[PDB]
């Protein structure tokens, strides 16, 4: 019918494979062991009598994380080409998971990804997954990318990546694997969502009532980002939005694509009981700080162009008094040369639970996706934080023993500016 | 025998398509499977206008449907008049809509633009005669505006006696549906002004308006809306399918409302609208059909007529009724409120009477205008296509099809003069 | 009384015609034992064109099967219909295939040749008349190219007044199933040009095309394949096997389709084709039957006459119909697209009418033209030959056989000359 | 009806013949015994009774091997004059089994392979097979191919050998007698198949999942092969290739001869769940250099002439289909002085499977032979080990005391050379 190929790189990337994909087999009417007790073909394979393979591929340079999910309930789901393994992970260094170890099987992955490619008539893009503090996600992932570039060209390559968070950090590394990537993101991904876990922690405590989480529970909220997304891909609704409308919208300039995500409701199965939740509330729901999965606030920069998507019970009448009550909001900003903004789509779909879920059975939830001048926030922090590092030379000679060249340093540093000056330059105003 | 061939193109298109063929199906009387089992003798006249024959004892319709995705395609096969159409017809792509407009024009466009073109051959040189063509497509999208001007030029190359009546959905100013609306639209009216001989302007806005004002719909969905447009076409072409004491046609209609080839773009409204409660009490008569007529709450476009000035004007009349108290009306309606007409065309108020009403009235009015308003819609394009167009940087997603950046400045360039073609005749 | 030889050499040959018995055996009611069962008296009106009569009033065609090895017809014996042919009319040889024209036509050819010749003279002198032969072979292979040609000389030196008609299948243009084709074929070109009086060129690739299209067959096998080519040969002969309006038989189709001894290749085409799920929708007459017919998607050669120009065309109807509407769109079509035929011959169609039509078709149709289009497909093998010719090892297989240099040099200068031919006529 | 008689030279035809023969059986459906619990007379023949039996001879210089089928299973099928075996081996010698040991016992087996030919009506082939490092295998199987080819002239000698492997290596004589033998097969063989041990134990752990296999694992590969090409002269098909069909369309030179071979798919039970094994799919898997069975890369050289043979649920549709999409990966080089380059072949008899293999029930399958100069690569490490040996005279004394004239060493080293050329000759372009 038409198709889109998930890659997952890492143990961020295994780890919100089986969210994801749970959720999938939990929403379509598929078995673990693929049977069956429609948009199958978008996600799924056909493969006779009644058995279905996902469209995915599994990837990380350690065994760890790949040989829980063949241990795991839904082994029996995935093909065992899908799944790649290596023997020894880049240990949080670009290089050693750029030259040295991600050479090693960077063309047995490509293979495989090809391979499900032939199957998919109505390919119509790819979404990957990142780490940007891991060594593979960062390190592998650059060099995935590249070739996928080439080998492809004019399909939508899709990425929804961790970025690293404003205070909270699991790596002193971190801010040197992240630079060296985003110079190697920018010029080749057509989109990449940023999400943090220091604004879902904050999230998933606050809305969601929970005491302390884990990040079973993060992977479960953005299950739902991804399947909303799809969702006007998979089933019906009144205003379809398909994967190359996003990349037109979102995108004003060739080089600031990156956009940030919020969705809503989120509510604890408890409290939703009291609360009608319309549409208007939902939509106001979004555009408070509090609720956006990423801890910048869009007060301090502007708003770009934004997508909107409904699922369930929206009808399209109060679709658009809800929008125009946002265009009220006088706490919302906009640049004057981006009067409208907005596209809003409508799937009749709604929502699916997870066994064990954090969420309320909403009847009606809406997901939302903006660009905005308020990431260059982050990007500062990331800057700064690199230069400290650097200036005392702190951790140079791991990189350069696994095949880097010093001289990389600088060029991921000057480029990282001019995303920093483009961003600024856009917001200007005439 | 003056047949019409329809086209659907994008997303709404179709949607639209599929309602208004339940509509043309229920007055004619035709069962969904394709067979006659209707109730009068006259809908058997001249249903050979939108139809074709199956020796299998079956209507088919004169449909062709256009798109770039098969997902809004397989909507209207699950629909309940999906087997209605043609197999063969559905002509689609295996590529994403793109919401591009020089996507769909110049990469997607030419490879389907031959395969459809002999399929509207086959239904344009099968039938004894053909008056004109009937399109409909939106403006905001990429499918749609791309796809469709591209077909409308073809169309004039190879039928240029035949009417190329359309109709179109303008992007709404108040909440729009697409960031890059601007551009697709501005590009598109330089290829339906100087190619189309009539277009008619539909926004949503005022079918939100309307359905909240008069038919106090709570939610009213997209059917609603849809519907809202179905009777105007139906209307429009009812002097063909029905007798009447007044015929007046495309042809008629273009002729009159038209004053110069590029002052075309007209305004529509249909009456009687009434909320399906408040039914009870309101006596129905002509003078109230004309109240409604010329209210300026029924029209569909958002563009208020009282700012501007009136050129031409036409009215449809379905149902038994005195030809003296339509013609009294339009003297009246004209010479009550002269201060929005032009003096130098008297009797801008053109009229016409059908015998057979639609089907859940007895009688019932449809309009159809052409006004200066139309300036306010072009100023609303046209600023925001000045506030993105400095920041040229959209351009870099039409760029890379191959669109080169002084189409946009001709675009802009043309679309501004017809503003400019209306600022002048209102003098 | 106008009987007919029927001959079927080599892999290719064979199997067509085993596919071809059993429409004409159905058409005409022959039960598969050899007896008549069928439901009409008209079918035993001449039933003599096709079939030799045995003891008991049982029925054998006038069939000859030819092969190098007994493999193939150990198939047809335990065919549906293998029980209905004559037992001693098998004839073969006991060596390889060989895949080679020189092997073919000079090693393995002149001992089957005698024994063959003696077998068609046991049914070429059996019958009070006989009109022409018919040949099935494969031009890309090697028994039936080879030995086809061998035999087709042999039958014109006996018997040069008899209509030498054959029907053979095409090297595809750009996916084919053998190396040395271009050999294969080339050799043939040079016996088939001065022999044959009419030949009649298949392509696989359309074959492939139009049950893609048309009747949107997942998986359509070599038994759809060959029953589509078996329309072609059953409509030519219907004009002896039938009365009708107007009767065309095949030397009234030579004089009429070839101006020029040489330039007698002809491209074939059938209608109507549907699929089973929208054959409701379609409204079949006599004008639908000519839309199929000079479609180019339906041609059954992969050579696109727009891209030539027509000297000569024939079409030929089956069913009782209107005389003037067969007469009216042939002239219809040919007003309307001028720009592909040739001014210095007027009336290039030719039009014929028969009485009975097939089982399950009230109307059908066959279309045989004559183009420049060949061009194309000469063009190709040429092409592909020169390429092999330089690289000279592969004429050593061929050297093993007495084949000479100069064959391969003189073939290939008459079928350029064959391509040169029909430039020149198309000014 | 239709004939061809298989000779079987060396331990390895030997061992191979053991499991050609147990495939067939099972093939056909014909006991051990010879009794049935169609295409039985090409390779089998009747003697009244219900007792079949092949026609198949079994020579090697030494006993073990054969007396292994003697006191085998299978000892009731065969014939006790078709197993015929020496006293003492060759030893690995070129010289001993040409010369001296080799002419003992020429003649004994001559009369017996004539002695089957007049049983043979439709006689249009011989299957020969040899190992080339082995002195049997090279020394009588050149004295063997000398006397067959004035014996009968212009009649099909196949030949299905094992050549030496580019590092797996057993003998360390093995170069000198491959040279040896190369002379005598060159100008004597119709087509001669080449196939090496190193490809096959990789195939034997990628595609098939087999962690430590056999020397009965690979012989049931080679079985299979050799089954597909004869069940066109065997089996209906809508494509029958003969004998000579190959011999044409394959060879476009006389010395050029050599092909390789490839079969697809190669699957294990539990990956066959998940693929859907279109036609499409598995002639795409025929053309990667990991499925060649010889260890040579494509893409280090061109594509001459290609047979397909397609056995099963295939419809010619989509052969069609399938071959014209591999014609557009120029990755794949063809010379432009052949153009065409293929023939297809069809048939409706699915593969057998067999106890204990390791094969799956694959409802349709695909064998692919073809002609390439990538062989020219295996031709040069020969040539290159032979020069090592002989420029300080390695092993000359044990040929030359066993009767072998010094004179033969550099004369094989010439024509080798020739043949070298060829392939370079013909891989130049106008
Ligand atoms: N939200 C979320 N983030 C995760 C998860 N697992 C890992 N991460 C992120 O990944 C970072 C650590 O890097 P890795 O998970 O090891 O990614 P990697 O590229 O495989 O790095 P290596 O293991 O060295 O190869 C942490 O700081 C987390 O922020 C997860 O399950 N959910
Ligand atoms: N694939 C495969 N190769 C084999 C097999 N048996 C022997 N070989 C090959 O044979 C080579 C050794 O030579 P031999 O098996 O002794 O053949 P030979 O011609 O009889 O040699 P001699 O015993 O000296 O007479 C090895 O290098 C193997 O490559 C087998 O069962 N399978
Ligand atoms: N009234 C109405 N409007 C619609 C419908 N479907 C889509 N639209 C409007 O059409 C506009 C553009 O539609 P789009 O999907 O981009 O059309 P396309 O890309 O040309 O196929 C949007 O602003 C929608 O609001 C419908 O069913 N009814
Ligand atoms: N349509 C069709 N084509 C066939 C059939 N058998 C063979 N062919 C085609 O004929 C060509 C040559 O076949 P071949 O076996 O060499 O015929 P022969 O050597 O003359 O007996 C090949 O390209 C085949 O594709 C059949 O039954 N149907
Ligand atoms: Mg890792
Ligand atoms: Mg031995």
């Amino acid at each position: 019918m038409r198709e889109v190929i998930s890659i997952h790189v890492g143990q961020a990337g295994v780890q919100i494979g089986n969210g994801c994909w749970e959720l999938y087999c939990l929403e379509h009417g598929i078995q673990p062991d693929g049977q069956l007790p429609d948009a199958f073909n978008t996600f799924f394979s056909e493969t006779g009598a009644g058995k279905h393979v996902p469209r995915a591929v599994f990837v990380d340079l350690e065994p760890t994380v790949v040989d829980e999910v063949r241990t795991g309930t839904y082994r029996q789901l995935f093909h065992p080409e899908q799944l790649i393994s290596g023997k020894e992970d880049a240990a949080n260094n670009y290089a050693r998971g750029h030259y040295t170890v991600g050479k090693e099987i960077i063309d047995l992955t490509l293979d495989r990804i090809r391979k499900l490619a032939d199957q998919c008539t109505g390919l119509q893009g790819f979404l990957i997954f990142h780490s940007f503090g891991g060594g593979t996600g960062a390190g592998f992932g650059s060099l995935l990318l590249e070739r996928l570039s080439v080998d492809y060209g004019k399909k939508s390559k899709l990425e929804f990546t961790v970025y690293p968070s404003p205070q909270v950090s699991t790596a002193i590394v971190e801010p040197y694997n992240s630079i060296l990537a985003t110079h190697s993101m920018i010029d080749h991904s057509d989109c990449a969502f940023m999400v943090d876990n220091e604004a879902l922690y904050d999230l998933c405590r606050r809305a969601l009532d929970i005491e302390r989480p884990t990040y079973t529970n993060l992977n479960r909220l953005i299950g739902q980002v991804v399947s909303s997304l799809t969702a006007s891909l998979r089933f019906d609704g009144a205003l379809n939005v398909d994967f190359t409308e996003f990349q037109t919208n979102l995108v004003p300039y060739a080089r600031i694509h990156f956009p940030i995500c919020s969705y809503a409701p989120v509510i604890s199965a408890e409290k939703a009981y009291h609360e009608q939740l319309s549409v208007a509330e939902i939509t106001n729901s979004l555009f408070e700080p509090a609720n956006m999965m990423v801890k910048c606030d869009p007060r301090h920069g502007k708003y770009m162009a934004c997508t909107l998507l409904y699922r369930g019970d929206v009808v399209p009448k109060d679709v658009s008094a809800a929008v125009a009550t946002i265009k009220t909001k006088r706490t919302i900003q906009f640049v004057d040369w981006c009067p409208t903004g907005f596209k809003m789509g409508i799937n009749y779909q709604p929502p699916t639970v997870v066994p064990g879920g954090d969420l309320a059975k909403v009847q009606r939830a809406v997901c939302m996706l903006a660009n905005t001048t308020a990431i260059a926030e982050a990007w500062s922090r990331l800057d700064h934080k690199f230069d400290l590092m650097y200036a005392k030379r702190a951790f140079v000679h791991w990189y350069v023993g696994e095949g880097m060249e010093e001289a990389e340093f600088p060029e991921a540093r000057e480029d990282l500016a001019l995303l920093e000056k483009d961003y600024d330059e856009v917001a200007a105003e005439s | 025998v003056r047949e019409i061939v329809h086209i659907q193109a994008g997303q709404c298109g179709n949607q639209i398509g599929a309602k208004f063929w339940e509509v043309i199906s229920d007055e004619h009387g035709i069962d969904p499977t394709g067979s006659y089992h209707g109730d009068s003798d006259l809908q058997l006249e001249r249903i050979n206008v939108y139809y074709n024959e199956a020796t299998g004892g079956k209507y088919v319709p004169r449909a062709i449907l256009v798109d770039l995705e098969p997902g809004t395609m397989d909507s209207v096969r699950a629909g309940q008049f999906g087997q209605l159409f043609r197999p063969d017809n559905f002509v689609f792509g295996q590529s994403g809509a793109g919401n591009n407009w020089a996507k769909g024009y110049y990469t997607e466009g030419q490879e389907l633009c031959e395969s459809i073109l002999d399929v509207i051959r086959k239904e344009a040189e099968s039938c004894d005669c053909l008056q004109g063509f009937q399109l409909v497509h939106s403006l905001g999208g990429g499918t749609g505006a791309g796809l469709g001007t591209l077909l409308l030029n073809k169309l004039r190359e190879e039928y240029p006696d035949r009417i190329l009546s359309t109709y179109s959905i303008v992007p709404s100013p108040k909440v729009s549906d697409t960031v890059v609306e601007p551009y697709n639209c501005t590009l598109s009216v330089h290829q339906l002004v100087e190619s189309a001989d009539e277009v008619f302007c539909i926004d949503n806005e005022a079918l939100y308006d309307i359905c909240f004002r008069t038919l106090k719909l709570t939610t009213p969905t997209y059917g609603d809306l849809n519907h809202l447009v179905s009777m105007v076409m139906s209307g429009t072409t009812c002097a063909l399918r029905f007798p009447g004491q007044l015929n007046s046609d495309l042809r008629k209609l273009a002729v009159n409302l038209v004053p110069f080839p590029r002052l075309h773009f007209f305004i529509v409204g249909f009456a009687p609208l009434t909320s399906r409660g408040s039914q009870q009490y309101r006596a129905l008569t002509v003078p109230e059909l004309t109240s409604q007529l010329f209210d300026n709450k029924n029209m569909m476009a958002a563009c208020d007529p009282r700012r501007g000035v009136y050129l031409t004007a036409s009215a449809h009349f379905r149902g038994r009724m005195s030809s003296k108290e339509v013609d009294e009306q339009m003297l009246n309606i004209q010479a009550r409120n002269t201060s929005y007409f032009v003096e130098w065309i008297p009797s801008n108020v053109k009229s016409a009477i059908c015998d057979i009403p639609p089907r859940g009235l007895k009688m019932a009015a449809t309009f159809i205008g052409n006004t200066t308003a139309f300036r306010e819609l072009f100023t609303r394009v046209d600023s925001q296509f000045q506030k993105m167009y400095a920041r040229r940087a959209f351009i870099h997603w039409y760029v890379n099809e191959g669109l080169e950046t002084v189409e946009f400045d001709e675009a802009r360039s043309n679309m501004t003069d017809l503003i400019q073609e209306y600022e002048m005749y209102e003098t």
